[PDB]
């Protein structure tokens, strides 16, 4: 009984397909959890190789064959946008909720009752986070432990010590006046021909194209930045005229006549240098974005001027906040208003290229984090670790409450839910028991990736109790119970709050699908 | 049909390894069970390593040699048979130096033979003596076989049964201290009673039934006559039967039949004994004269059974009844009891004397209990035999194999040549014994085995074994797993010799 | 890795085969539990139909195709030989123990640890059963409640009240002054051509072969019993002689000479009758087992004697103890000292044959329970219900303690195990948790056979709690929690004690099987 070119499962097998898809995806992403976890390889098919442990990158970029498992891949996209961490632990909890519910559904229990047990347990678990959150003020020592916890998972536990002081000092530079932190205030740059440990901090903005000319000053202590949008290269006639040439020699006469539009404007740059602070112990810099004719580069180099070309629109806006000079669209309007101020400006030297450093700006209200690595895929791996560590510190500053890590909260929530009786119906208790044992999967997986038994590690941390509030967690190296507060392992409150809210909504909709129908397939 | 080349030695490894892989979990008190499917659908759940390989049909010839050697081991010692095959399979389990390294077998065989002399000298250093006069020390030794059995309540009685029986059979004047259980220690079962009623009878009990109602029921000073020949009319040199078709000749043959039987029985009753024990059968006409004398008729008694009676009551073995002298008497016997015990006819020649032999009486409520008590006392007597031969104990629970593995590693540093690689493989092959004890308990194998090697390096190798029940580490001075040295020596000598025998065969040829 | 003409499973799959065998056997026998359960049909192949709910019959008689499930069938044989009840609940617990342990084994837990959890939980459940049993004295009102509980499961709930008074009264008469009771004192008989509701008590013994003669008394008020093994039919020459005849008539003349030895002995029976109570209002009965010549039947019939011949061995055994007549192997030793005494002796005529009733005796130390039914298989079903009812009352009088039924004890034991902390090994609690949820299968199955929900019934009975002792059980008709002690639902103490010992040993040995090998198959 059915129509041609149509397929539907009216029985509970529709749930058996969705649960089997979640259990399969659970086993794929469980091995990369924790800093001791294995790494996944991403092959683009064209020969590119990418290596990352980030759950969002693995689900977004890779393609999943099973249709239902692709819906969960879209969940990590909304999870990473609001918080930025916990996309891997999000899938592991959803896979366990559907596995624990399958045991009770096989006994004849209706899925609607189980979904009501998740909602009653969610309101109790979110209430528990308010009790164990720590109001401790953010300082340098706390941000190091938060940054180290986030970075240790994405690296080899070597660069983590180097990148820790880089991420913390980058956010503290843009933090002041209780202003909301903006990630657009920090720009990430990548460089080749260097080792991985050469990553450091840059106080100013880094530019790609540098000044190429033998007479250019290798370093300039002080100078006034002149912002210009105008190109000094060969351009079309800006007045009423045209290009008329009867031979090759006449065409050169048109070029010499056309260059006069640039030439008179180049002397305006020298006229401005001798105007404002044209005496000794002064300097001048040309940040001009568009191209510059080589004659202007040689003419300005005689006066001790460092000129730049081929910049970016976003960089020119960052340069403005560093100097304060106003962008100038016409050289006839040139005035001192377009002049800013800057500190030491020098040129770094690679084996091939050279970059310009504006470093020691007055009030740039921004910085630049500079990444160096021997390989291209290494730069991408580090860039993914930096943006992850920045949002971790950003969430710890924006929300002054932090929560312990290493599976300390999940084990504590599983104990409180067992002692909580449902206030709605008696059959809702099966939903609480399923959600209670689901939070325990996180400390279980941490034991597998560390090479330890799943049962022995869980029993020791679970049997640990006292007459006062105590925080126990899994120690990856030793395996014995460990206090997360004493060893400096912390997480973000907004991450754990959104984790419990996301896993409940997504796992509910999966159990609410009665029939899987093919339309036009 | 046949196999030749490297396939033979590579085939002998897989044949010996497959047989060993079955019983790997059959070692230890926590040992797992097994399931055997009968051809009719039956299921046998026994965990005994001897019964499992007995019912399994093995196709490969080397697999048969593994079983036949283990069956020979059971005759000498009823313990440690499973450990022999595990070690014999582990020493052959490393094929790297056999084939991939392209080493000649005699080069590897010379390594095992040199390692065999080192494993023997190491056990004598870590051993400990034993006082055989104290029965309390012998109690904890025998309890190794008694544990996890139903005789644990009567265990205190089971020790005195096996201890006093072997001490009687042991003859220490010869200098070799030979002990034979299969003859002097011969055991029979008594229906009726309980396990507590089982005692050790001093003497030789005969199971011969009571044919005629006239016999001596109880005697204060029994008299026993031992003679080999049967009582019958004397026949010719052949087996040809006598066929008589005439009645007049029947009276001539019957008169000769009654005359010779009465003549031999007359010389037997001249000494007036209480019993007649013959090696062969006894006819009906001979029993008529035995019931007339009111004496017990006993027949079908082998030579070994008669040799023990002569030293007990002071009897003498005579070829023919006509040659019986006064030297054959039963003077000195305690009592003679033909009384029915447990609905069966028994005979007690028991006395106050020790004729290098005794008899074990097994009381019990049912035949199911008798079969359980019997087999539990059998190996217990072999434990008593192995201790009295070499009163030295070695630490068990895997401490003995690890103590030797540490000595082989330290000595291999001074060995220079290509033989050092297979010489070190023996040290790692002995770790399988403590490995199976931990795997059966459920604890992590790698974590405990690694920390176990650090104990024998620093602390003394005589202690720090592996607890089978708990799974943790414990010293063997605080636990009763101490095992006789004669068992461990026979185990290593057999495991190495069997591994060498299979490496020496490079070809399998079928022919007769 | 195996020898030819055989098969072996090296991995843990050998354990999965044994678990699937118990789960398959659990689903077959779970429908017959309780009075509301269904019935199984037994077809012997020859056309014989048998209908019974008894677990011991559905196993011992029915041969199971699967090899592993045949081992459990042999366990129920030893189970019924001791207590006589609980074979159905025995298999259901074993199937659940292997099912709950499969969840932890699949996680990498070794079976030996789980088996140690069963031993620790068995001792805790056994000591908790000590406080549950009631020491109240056994009277008629309590034995009826024990009889109804045992009978209601094996019948249609119709013959229950009919068979209730038959089972209780038969037990009370054969036991006085704490005397050891034997069920061999009660005889079971079957008659046809009667309704199934006609089952009643028999004070005496029912005899098969009656008296044949027109003048035989249909009833005899008083008479003496003379036990005889002697045959009164034709017999050879007792002295030393031979057959000497010149014709066929002379051989018949020696017959009267050989019969003279028997005919003179027949007169001795008539002499003893007239010597001891040969007057009016008296009688005499010949219980002689062997045959009697028809001519000897005529001589005894004229005196008022009811002859018997062609009896069985079990008949003469009970007639010896009930009546008191001493076995007499020769009539030359005939003496009045061997005579017994009996009450009214009459032969009830059926539609086909005639049976003799020896009833109205003082203290025969023997009785009979007469079963009547329209068909053969109905008689077999009732005979099984009687013996199951006799052992239920016997165990209740022998052991003065009885425990509540209707799944009240199994639920009470499950609560004490959860609140019990491990007394031996930290990981041994997983075996205790699996053994605790396995005791809950009894109230679950009772809910399915009653037609109610499995979850709603279990939650209500578990929600019952108070300060004092509260024991509730599943009510089949209503569904609400019901106290089994108040409504007269009781079980034997030795039955619940044996289940804990049997279900623990058998479920342990199944988990201890590492490999399955073929020997000679």
């Amino acid at each position: 009984t059915l129509n041609p070119k149509a397929e539907v499962a009216r029985a509970q097998a529709a749930l058996a397909v969705n649960i089997s898809a979640a259990r399969g995806l659970q086993d794929v992403l469980r091995t990369n959890l924790g800093p001791k976890g294995t790494m996944k390889m991403l092959v683009s098919g064209a020969g590119d190789i990418k290596l990352t442990k980030d759950g969002n990158v693995l689900l977004h970029e890779m393609q999943i064959q099973h249709p239902t498992a692709s819906l969960i891949a879209k969940v990590a996209t909304a999870q990473d946008d609001i918080t930025g961490d916990g996309t891997t632990s999000n899938v592991l909890i959803i896979g366990e909720l559907l596995k624990q519910a399958d045991l009770y559904i096989s006994e004849g229990l209706h899925p609607r009752i189980i979904t009501e047990g998740f909602e009653a347990a969610k309101e109790k678990a979110l209430q528990f986070l308010e009790e164990v959150k720590v109001s401790r003020e953010m300082d340098r020592e706390t941000l190091i432990d938060v940054a180290r916890t986030s970075l240790r998972t994405k690296v080899h536990a070597e660069l983590a010590d180097v990148l820790t002081e880089a991420v913390v000092d980058s956010i503290l530079a843009i933090k002041k006046q209780d202003e909301p932190i903006d990630l657009f205030m920090i720009e990430i740059m990548e460089m080749k021909h260097k080792s991985e440990t050469d990553t450091s901090l840059i106080r100013g903005l880094v530019l790609d194209h540098g000044a190429r000319h033998p007479d250019m000053k290798k370093r300039v202590e002080d100078a006034y930045i002149l912002t210009c949008n105008v190109s000094l290269e060969y351009e079309k006639t800006e007045v009423n005229s045209g290009f008329f040439y009867k031979s090759a020699e006449e065409r050169e006469k048109l070029v010499k006549a056309e260059r006069k539009f640039i030439e008179d404007r180049v002397k305006k740059i020298i006229e401005l240098k001798r105007k404002v602070c044209g005496d000794s112990d002064k300097g001048f810099v040309v940040i001009n974005q568009k191209g510059i004719d080589p004659f202007s580069l040689d003419a300005l180099s005689k006066e001790g001027i460092v000129a730049l070309r081929r910049a970016k629109r976003r960089n020119m806006e960052r340069l403005t906040l560093a100097c304060g000079g106003v962008a100038l669209n016409s050289f006839d309007d040139l005035s001192p208003d377009c002049l800013g101020h800057a500190g030491l400006v020098y040129e770094y030297t690679l084996g091939e290229e050279k970059f310009t450093f504006i470093e020691k700006c007055n009030n740039p209200r921004s910085v630049t984090l500079l990444i160096k690595g021997p390989n291209k895929h290494t730069l991408t791996q580090i860039k993914d670790a930096v943006r992850d560590g920045l949002r971790a510190v950003k969430n710890a500053i924006d929300d002054g409450c932090v929560v312990p890590g290493a599976g300390a909260v999940e084990v504590a929530m599983a104990e409180a839910l067992i002692k909580h009786k449902p206030s709605v119906k008696g059959r809702a208790q099966l939903g609480v028991q399923a959600f209670a044992d689901a939070l325990l999967i996180i400390p279980k997986v941490l034991a597998q990736n560390s090479g330890f038994d799943l049962q022995e590690t869980l029993v020791k941390i679970q049997a640990e109790h006292s007459e006062s509030g105590q925080l126990v967690g899994v120690d990856l190296n030793t395996g014995e119970p460990m206090v997360a507060a004493e060893v400096g392992v912390w997480d973000n409150y907004c991450v754990k709050k959104q984790l419990l809210h996301s896993c409940t909504v997504i796992a509910t909709n999966i159990l609410l699908v009665d029939e899987i129908m093919r339309a036009g397939m | 049909k046949r196999e030749s080349g490297r396939k033979v030695q590579s085939g002998n490894i897989n044949a010996a390894k497959t047989i060993a892989d079955i019983i790997r979990t059959c070692l230890g008190p926590k040992s797992m069970m097994k399931m055997l499917l009968d051809p009719m659908g039956g299921i046998v759940m026994t965990n005994d390593g001897n019964a499992i390989l007995r019912e399994i049909q093995v196709q490969h010839p080397a697999a048969k040699s593994m079983i036949e050697i283990s069956r020979t081991q059971d005759e000498e010692v009823g313990d440690g048979t499973t450990s022999v095959i595990i070690l014999a399979g582990e020493m052959l389990s490393v094929a790297e130096h056999f084939l991939e390294q392209q080493m000649h077998p005699t080069v590897v065989i010379s390594a095992y033979r040199k390692a065999l002399d080192d494993m023997i000298s190491t056990l004598k250093k870590i051993s400990i003596p034993v006082d055989i006069s104290d029965s309390d020390m012998m109690l904890n030794i025998i309890n190794s076989s008694i544990t996890t059995k139903a005789i644990s309540r009567w265990s205190s009685l089971a020790c005195n049964i096996a201890l006093d029986a072997v001490k009687m059979v042991q003859f220490e004047e010869n200098g070799r201290k030979e002990i034979d259980i299969k003859k002097y220690a011969r055991v029979e079962k008594i229906p009726g009673g309980i396990i507590e009623d089982s005692c050790v009878l001093r003497g030789v009990m005969i199971n011969k039934d009571v044919t005629h109602p006239r016999m001596r029921r109880y005697i204060k000073n029994p008299r026993i006559v031992l003679l080999d020949s049967s009582l019958e009319y004397k026949k010719g040199e052949s087996q040809t039967d006598i066929e008589i078709t005439r009645e007049e000749d029947f009276t001539r043959i019957l008169q000769m039949e009654e005359e010779y039987i009465q003549q031999l029985c007359e010389d037997i009753i001249q000494l007036k004994p209480d019993v007649v024990i013959t090696e062969k059968g006894i006819s009906d006409l001979a029993q008529h004269y035995l019931m007339r004398a009111n004496i017990t008729a006993i027949r079908r008694v082998r030579k070994t059974d008669n040799n023990r009676i002569a030293r007990a009551c002071g009897a003498r073995i005579v070829s023919r009844p006509e040659e019986l002298r006064e030297d054959d008497v039963g003077t000195g016997a305690g009592l003679l009891e033909i009384k029915k015990i447990g609905d069966e006819y028994f005979t007690f020649i028991t006395d106050c004397k020790d004729p290098k032999a005794c008899t074990i009486l097994l009381r019990g409520a049912s035949k199911e209990i008798l079969s359980e008590v019997e087999r539990n006392l059998q190996d217990a007597m072999q434990v008593c035999r192995n201790v009295l031969l070499d009163p030295q104990l070695v630490p068990g629970g895997g401490a003995s194999e690890m103590a030797v593995a540490h000595a082989l590693t330290e000595k291999s540093k001074a060995m220079t040549g290509v033989e050092q690689w297979p010489y070190r493989a023996v040290a790692q092959a002995l770790e399988v014994i403590p490995r199976t004890l931990i795997q059966n308990c459920g604890a992590s194998t790698i974590r405990l085995l690694t920390s176990l090697r650090a104990k024998h390096t620093q602390e003394n190798c005589e202690t720090w074994g592996v607890n089978g029940e708990t799974g943790t580490l414990v010293d063997m001075k605080e636990l009763g797993i101490w095992e006789p040295l004669a068992v461990k020596l026979q185990t290593y000598k057999t495991a190495v010799e069997t591994a060498v025998l299979l490496l020496r065969i490079d070809d399998i040829v079928s022919g007769h």
